[PDB]
């Protein structure tokens, strides 16, 4: 079942990347 | 349910998006 | 399954936005 | 069956998003190749 | 409901809300761009007319007066 753990990790990585972009854009 | 080819393609796609952004 | 329904709504919104960007 | 009847728009949307990202990446790769030729 | 699954669901929701907010911001900017675009068309017409009319206002008086002496 690679799906559960690994695709949850991938989606979380996308979410935190988006948050970092938003935080960095708030500083700019 | 995972065995459906569209589901597998979608899963590999999310992984691909994550790796590309990394 | 409210969580799943909201997830489907989010995914569909993202896909529709990308399709509109493709047309633009 | 009906579970997939509810999840099918999500799977199709995810596949569409993936294809859009992949096409954009290939497009950017070709642009980078043109940049290196220049 | 693992904590990580809930985090993933909130992540998809956050991505959707972020794209939505960016859409509103881009539309709000596009309104300003439209206003500038309309101003640019009016000013194009006005400035070309001012060019023509100013050239004529400067020269046509003397040119007509001299043509009346021919």
């Amino acid at each position: 079942a690679p799906e559960v753990r690994c695709c949850v990790d991938a989606v979380n990585f996308v979410a935190e990347s988006t948050r970092d972009q938003e935080a960095t854009g708030e500083e700019v | 349910l995972i065995k459906h080819p569209e589901v597998k393609s979608a899963i590999e796609g999310i992984k691909y998006i994550a790796e590309t952004m990394k | 399954l409210p969580e799943l329904r909201e997830v489907v709504s989010s995914i569909s919104y993202i896909a529709r936005q990308l399709q509109e960007q493709e047309d633009h | 069956q009906e579970l997939f009847n509810e999840l099918k728009p999500a799977v199709d949307g995810a596949n569409f998003i993936v294809n859009h990202m992949r096409d954009q990446n290939n497009y950017n790769e070709e642009k980078d190749s043109w940049n290196r030729v220049a | 409901k693992h904590p990580e699954v809930k985090s993933a669901i909130e992540g998809i929701k956050y991505i959707a809300e972020t794209m939505k907010s960016d859409q509103e911001s881009n539309n709000a900017a596009a309104e300003w761009k439209y206003v500038a675009m309309v101003m640019d068309h009016i000013l194009l017409g006005v400035f070309m007319l001012v060019c023509i009319i100013g050239t004529l206002a400067v020269f046509a008086g003397r040119l007509i007066e001299l043509n009346q002496q021919g």
